[PDB]
């Protein structure tokens, strides 16, 4: 759509076989016959080497773009199934130390109810 | 034999067909539409942010 | 001794103080990361730790203010918490280890529940309800703002591409008569 | 043998230096695009950091009938993709309410030791 | 050794109606080739 030298819409587009690249002809001849080389990687390419069946093709829309297609769809579903797994990783190895924390501050509890009512049971006595 | 037939094979329509106060198996697909509602709500918030701007240069 | 725009900067000091100790103190699970009111539930679950579970719901009833609010007497707590954390602390390779095998039981009792359930169906259904109502509501604005942009120039591009298929059956014929 | 983003056996594996992880090439450049950043340990890694690193093919049975297969693989990974989604919001509300108890309780501790601390003054009395 | 497709505004099609006619389209138009 595009020529890679000048950056115009080409009239009359070949594709050189060094660096694939869709070229002007009038430009790449000049270039060409300024040094036999192609404009991009500086490969050697002659006139002859530049290029301008029936099988009747199709516009690419919306069978081949239809596989690639759903390849899209599975690869970003890949991706949002970790955005879970490394949410789970972190909220469980919080629930992991909350947890302990927990089990290991109710066994105070169950000894500060029982100090505070022993102490309340031997002060009433006396 | 599908062309000498001319009969295609039929796709699952069954998540059209879904139904409130239904077993276990239904209870699969109403979650099967709650999954393809997101899949549907995301694809169209892509083309949004595109523009026709993607239909014109195409 | 002449002070000048110091004392409002002092004043703003201490009232960003003041806000540090009341923001800091308030809750620890509020102010970090993330419920319905329900004293019917309180009521049901009396009959668990039979008292602790009673001092949590009426701590998750205040903090959130069918509900009624009583006591914010109870978050100057500054002091008296980080006693009592530093007190749990000294009380609390070996635990890594029961901590990580405990999860993987817990981790374990998640996986079973879940694979058992796929009264409940009907609250999914109605979530979907509610989905189908949204977002095919935001489907159906989304399409008809793009049909009214897209469908003319879908019109562009389906007789274009009619265009190919006329222009591919006159070079037929002409490369056969060439 | 397997991508540690998506599972998959991966057809074109790409390794991190930052972290020891083979990933797919695809699924790493498209979190590179996202953020800079490597998904395992958030080191900064770039796309030119990656080093581009057994296929057997499948012969499933002996064609209308791969497309109900096809149907039923999509429905059934929509479901697994969803079952995993509401268990995590689920352990995350449960990791909730016992962050409110755990704050609770050490308030419920500070009542506690003051019935106590007046208990000792009084046995000393 | 790019081309840009525009999805169809609505766009389960894609599972179901798209990939019928697709494999539609190539068993109707080869096994009208065969007869040609």
């Amino acid at each position: 759509m595009l020529c890679a030298i000048s950056g115009k819409v080409p009239r009359r587009p070949v594709l050189s076989p060094k660096s694939r690249t869709i070229f002007e002809k009038s430009l790449l001849e000049q270039y060409v016959k300024d040094t036999g080389n192609d404009p991009i990687t500086n490969e050697p390419l002659s006139i002859e080497e530049i290029v301008e069946s029936a099988q009747q093709a199709s516009l690419t829309e919306s069978i081949p773009n239809l596989l690639t297609s759903l390849q899209n769809e599975w690869d970003a579903i890949m991706l949002e199934n970790f955005k879970l797994r490394s949410t789970l990783d972190s909220l469980t190895k919080k629930l992991s130390t909350v947890m302990y924390e927990r089990d290991a501050a109710k066994l105070v509890a169950a000894q500060l109810l029982m100090e505070k009512n022993e102490d309340s049971k031997d002060l009433p006595k006396s | 034999a599908l062309y000498t037939e001319y009969l295609k094979q039929r796709n699952n329509k069954k998540r059209r067909t879904p139904d409130f106060n239904d077993d276990d198996d239904t209870l699969f697909l109403e979650e099967y539409r709650r999954k393809y509602p997101r899949i549907d709500t995301s694809r169209y918030i892509p083309n949004e942010s595109s523009e026709v701007s993607l239909l014109g240069i195409v | 001794l002449t002070p000048k725009e110091l004392l409002p900067h002092d004043s703003g000091q201490e009232d960003n103080e003041r806000s540090n100790i009341k923001s800091g103190k308030q809750l620890k699970s509020r102010i970090r990361k993330f419920f319905a009111s329900l004293p019917s539930p309180k009521n049901d679950f009396e009959i668990l730790s039979e008292d602790e579970k009673e001092e949590d719901a009426e701590i998750a009833e205040y903090e959130k203010e069918e509900d009624n609010f009583i006591e914010p007497p109870s978050q100057d707590a500054p002091r008296v918490s980080l006693v009592a954390v530093p007190l749990a602390y000294s009380t609390l390779k070996n635990n890594p280890q029961s901590a990580i095998d405990n999860k993987y039981n817990l981790l374990v009792a998640n996986a079973i529940n879940k694979e058992p359930h796929m009264e409940s169906r009907m609250q999914h259904i109605t979530q979907g309800r509610t989905s189908m109502k949204i977002q095919f509501k935001t489907a159906m604005p989304p399409t008809e703002v793009l049909l009214e942009s897209i469908q003319s120039k879908v019109e562009s591009i389906e007789q274009l591409q009619r265009k190919l298929q006329h222009v591919q059956p006159l070079e037929q014929q002409n490369n056969e008569m060439c």
